């Protein structure tokens, strides 16, 4: 299963 | 044996001809289970290996929600990278990441992973501590202060210490058969005169899984490391690998040649020889 | 900063003439990732030809698969033909049975 969170650069 | 999960994130930028495309791919050791990619007719998580399949559609729709939400995320983050590195609006871009966990011969958490990369080139990674950040150059430097400000680290450790080992875990157990089946090489030795002086001995390892494997030549017992050539490892297509060496003998010298094969579906290492 | 492919063409089982089997294009080490693949017959383009998705290596370049079936023979020439940026022209890589 897939990271849940974004994490916009 | 010991077993590993990654995600791999392909995100490119194709300026004048729409937005970037987002891909990512899912991996069990060699094995490949789940693709999403944005350019798809209609974009979904899809199953690539057959004990995915047996999940349900809360399962399917989680990770597409997912994909979707890192499709829109990533073109971002082109955006922000292009501006980083005083880029022009012309030039197509790619953002990389790969992240995952692995697991020792116990089952146990032994380390997790979470690197990006920028035009192939090393961007920030999660530190082994999974606490802390590398940042390759000043660039970098700005998504690392997003990302303390945002807790990134922190939930990557709580996902990478929780829910990746625990689906790993699931994976493992419902593809039992084949993740947790080691299939060893079959070997053998091939013979191609070049000259009359000099003949090629190209050891083969065919119908191997997983791809991790070691090939050598011996001389008298030594390593021929500068005079072997060695092909990368590559795939069959039905989940095995392929791979050979090779090393110029001279002509009647070829029984001093020795071939020795490690691999984690053999108990012990083999050593084969031409058999004329 | 570029890379070039590496390619190799080889068949996933053992190759007997006259006996169905699949032809490999295995297109590697490579960045960026487009990059055009042609399975030929004769010089001629393989029409039905599928491809891994894309994925890469821990030292980010590129991979990917591009296969068909395919009944060899003592005749038959088959071979793959790749172009990527840093090509100035499409390289032609034959397939050898015994590579
Ligand atoms: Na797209
Ligand atoms: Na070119």
């Amino acid at each position: 299963l897939p990271f849940d969170k974004p994490t916009i650069m | 044996g010991s077993h590993s999960m990654r995600y791999f994130y392909t995100a490119m930028s194709r300026p004048g001809r729409g937005e970037p495309r987002f891909i990512a791919v899912g991996y069990v050791d060699d094995t490949q289970f789940v693709r999403f990619d944005s350019d798809a007719a209609s974009p979904r998580t899809e199953p690539r290996a057959p004990w995915i399949e047996q999940e349900g559609p809360e399962y399917w729709d989680r990770n597409t929600q997912i994909f979707k939400t890192n499709t829109q995320t990533y073109r971002e983050s082109l955006r922000n990278l292009r501006g980083y590195y005083n880029q022009s609006e012309a030039g197509s871009h790619i953002i990389q990441r790969m992240y995952g966990c692995d697991l020792g011969p116990d089952g146990r958490l032994l380390r997790g992973h979470d690197q990006s990369a920028y035009d192939g080139k090393d961007y920030i990674a999660l530190n082994e501590d999974l606490s802390s950040w590398t940042a390759a150059d000043t660039a970098a430097q700005i998504t690392q202060r997003k990302w303390e400000a945002a807790r990134v680290a922190e939930q990557l450790r709580a996902y990478l210490e929780g829910l990746c080992v625990e689906w790993l875990r699931r994976y493992l157990e419902n593809g039992k058969e084949t993740l947790q089946r080691a299939d060893p090489p079959k070997t053998h030795v091939t013979h191609h005169p070049v000259s009359d002086h000099e003949a090629t001995l190209r050891c083969w390892a065919l119908g191997f899984y997983p791809a991790e494997i070691t090939l050598t030549w011996q001389r008298d017992g030594e390593d021929q490391t500068q005079d072997t050539e060695l092909v990368e490892t590559r795939p069959a297509g039905d989940r095995t690998f392929q791979k050979w060496a090779a090393v110029v003998v001279p002509s009647g010298e070829e029984q001093r040649y020795t071939c020795h094969v490690q691999h984690e579906g053999l108990p012990k290492p083999l050593t084969l020889r031409w058999e004329p | 900063i570029q890379r070039t492919p590496k390619i190799q063409v080889y068949s996933r089982h053992p190759a007997e003439n006259g006996k169905s089997n699949f032809l490999n294009c295995y297109v590697s080490g490579f960045h960026p990732s487009d990059i055009e693949v042609d399975l030929l017959k004769n010089g001629e383009r393989i029409e039905k030809v599928e491809h891994s998705d894309l994925s890469f290596s821990k030292d980010w370049s590129f991979y990917l698969l591009y296969y068909t079936e395919f009944t060899p023979t003592e005749k038959d020439e088959y071979a793959c033909r790749v172009n990527h940026v840093t090509l100035s022209q499409p390289k032609i890589v034959k397939w050898d049975r015994d590579m």
